[PDB]
């Protein structure tokens, strides 16, 4: 068409990225406890 | 890796227990009652009843 | 006449090894605010 349906808010995208970041952080946190060579957390 | 250190420690514990039980033990039957007195004195050495352990 | 019961040394080794393994397995620590 041309221009396209313009997004006004950008807060939804911020929420998506914040949620993705938090989830990846939790994973990265418990990523070294995986497998036989994985270690414990206190 | 800590797993490898742990495996080695476990093995060394097992083999140290076995080596003690097979080579480093003395039967108190061969020694009689003075063995008991000596074991008690050994435990009491380092305590405030050390030199009096004899009694 | 310096004798110790075998159980003393044996249990010392077993318990020390288990404690060392337990502490040596920790690679992270999360201390939560009370
Ligand atoms: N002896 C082993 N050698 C190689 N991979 C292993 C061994 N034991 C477990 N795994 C792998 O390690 C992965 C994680 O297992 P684990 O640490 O218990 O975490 P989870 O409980 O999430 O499965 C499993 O997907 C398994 O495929
Ligand atoms: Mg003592």
């Amino acid at each position: 068409r041309g221009k396209g349906a313009y997004q006004d808010r950008d807060k939804p995208a911020q929420i998506r990225f914040s949620n993705i970041s938090a989830a990846k952080a939790v994973a990265d946190a418990i990523r070294t406890s995986l497998g036989p060579k994985g270690m414990d957390k206190m | 890796h800590p797993t490898s250190v742990i495996s080695g420690y476990r093995l060394a514990c097992k083999e140290a227990v076995r080596y003690i039980n097979e080579n480093l033990i003395v039967n108190t039957d061969e020694l009689g009652r003075d063995c008991l007195i000596n074991a008690a004195k050994t435990s009491m050495s380092s305590k405030i009843i050390g030199i009096n352990g004899d009694f | 006449g310096v004798f110790e019961p075998t159980i003393v040394k044996v249990k010392s080794l077993k318990f020390a090894t288990e404690a060392a393994i337990t502490i040596l397995r920790i690679d992270d620590l999360i201390k939560l605010h009370p």
